């Protein structure tokens, strides 16, 4: 699995 | 935007010693299993290099010296022990959501023993007089700690109008600072004074460093 | 392993376009998850620019929103920043970074800008090219108490950066300190000092070497001692 921030655009 | 702040702004290591450098965000940065703190050293002249990411995990090649912990708001980068190479400005930078933010900086700098700023006053050249313009100047080289303040007076007055100030980095060699201050004024407003005096006030000594010089 | 270099115009005038490209080699900017670009100002503050993500979609700092454009050529593997209106508050050294999944965990991914060109440095001015004053800086008015003696050379005025000053020619090396320029109404001005002992000067000629490769000027002023 990935780790993105959720406020990153393209979450 | 969440603000990124970093608590010293300076920090003096000796070698061989720990170094704690903190970083403070304006709002949580954890979520679903992993904080979004990452950490960058940057040596002058060079790009900032990730050292680590996701709080306490080592980039690639970065020695085992360096350390990340925290999690929430609260993180911190230890270095241990501190080695020369180590001398650098280090940035945490939050990943959780865009605008990416950096801190401000904190600067690692080796301690050394204190050392007296040598200065040196210069009045102005004569070509430079002779085109109708006066810059006198100050070198306050080779001292420790940083900290220092410098002064112009022009027959006995404080003057502010026209001080420039330049600083060098700590020096490789031999860890000192080095400073030079240039006060410039037309041909016309220097020959209207006689004396010009340099004062340094440095934590070396109870009695502020002068230098002077009379016009004639 | 990847490389990324910056390049474009390294001086802008004020209220122009400035326009610079990241070139990616050993690696396709296609197969990255996020380009950016990022910009450090004098005094090290980092101020991120934006992004263009692998779906080509872009995201900018909301500072910079109105002004700044960011593409990619997928063929020449290069992207770009465009930034509008540029004041000369935009003076700023540039940077284009890789934002790339790192291992993490157990058997997990986290996205981090990993890799980042060598920087490119961009000037704002209206100024134009001028070439430095060199003035001659001799102690006060003698020699002085003990070995060591210190002397000047003043550099004022010049534009764009960066001048080379030098000792008699780099022969003298130790005990020299040049001091990064400030901006001085428009200009340049930067000094530099040397140490010599006391038997070498008067008795010996010191000369600072001075060169300004912008307007190919080369001025070499010997210290001599004040005549008062």
């Amino acid at each position: 699995r990935i780790h993105i921030g959720p406020g990153r655009a393209f979450y | 935007d969440i603000v990124l702040t970093q608590s010293p702004a300076s920090l003096a290591v000796s070698l061989g010693q720990r170094a704690t450098i903190s970083c403070k965000a304006s709002q949580g940065v954890d979520f679903d299993g992993a904080s979004f703190m990452n950490w960058y050293q940057q040596k002058p002249g060079q790009p900032p290099k990730l050292l680590i990411f996701a709080a306490s995990t080592l980039e690639s090649g970065i020695p085992a010296r360096f350390s990340g912990r925290g999690s929430g708001t609260d993180f911190t980068l230890n270095i241990h022990p501190v080695e020369e190479e180590d001398a650098a400005t280090y940035y945490c930078q939050q990943s959780h959501e865009d605008p990416l933010t950096f801190g401000a900086g904190t600067k690692l700098e080796l301690k050394r023993a204190d050392a007296a700023p040598t200065v040196s006053i210069f009045p102005p050249s004569s070509e430079q007089l002779t085109s109708g313009g006066a810059s006198v100047v100050c070198f306050l080289n080779n001292f420790y700690p940083k900290d220092i303040n410098v002064k112009w007076k022009i027959d006995g007055s404080e003057r502010q109008n026209g001080v420039l100030n330049s600083w060098t980095d700590q020096d490789s060699k031999d860890s000192t600072y080095s400073m030079s201050s240039t006060l410039t004024l037309t041909k016309d407003e220097y020959e209207r004074h006689n004396s010009y005096t340099c004062e340094a006030t440095h934590k070396t000594s109870t009695s502020p460093i002068v230098k002077s010089f009379n016009r004639a | 392993d990847v490389q990324l270099q910056q390049s474009g115009p390294d001086l802008v005038k004020p209220s122009q376009s400035l326009s610079l490209t990241c070139t990616v080699t050993g690696y396709s900017i296609t197969s990255g998850y996020s380009w950016h670009w990022i910009r450090q100002f004098p005094g090290n503050k980092l101020e991120w620019m934006g992004y263009i993500h692998y779906s080509a979609g872009t995201n900018y700092n909301p500072s910079l929103k109105s002004r700044i454009s960011i593409t990619r050529d997928t063929s020449k593997n290069q992207f770009f920043l465009q930034l509008n209106s540029v004041t000369t508050e935009d003076t700023a050294t540039y940077y284009c970074a890789r934002e790339e999944a790192m291992p993490y965990g157990n058997q997990a991914y986290y996205y981090a800008m990993d890799c980042w060109g060598q920087g490119t440095t961009v000037t704002v001015s209206s100024a134009k090219t001028t070439p430095p004053s060199v003035y001659p800086l001799a102690p006060g008015s003698a020699a002085q108490t003990n070995s060591m003696v210190t002397l000047g050379c003043l550099v004022k005025g010049y534009f764009p950066e960066p001048v080379t000053v030098t000792w008699n020619s780099g022969s003298l090396s130790s005990g020299v300190h040049t001091f990064p320029a400030v901006l001085q109404s428009d200009l340049y001005t930067l000094s530099s000092s040397v140490t010599v002992p006391s038997s070498p000067r008067p008795s010996e000629t010191v000369t600072c070497n001075v060169a300004h490769p912008a307007s190919s000027t080369k001025v070499d002023k010997k210290i001599v001692p004040r005549d008062c």
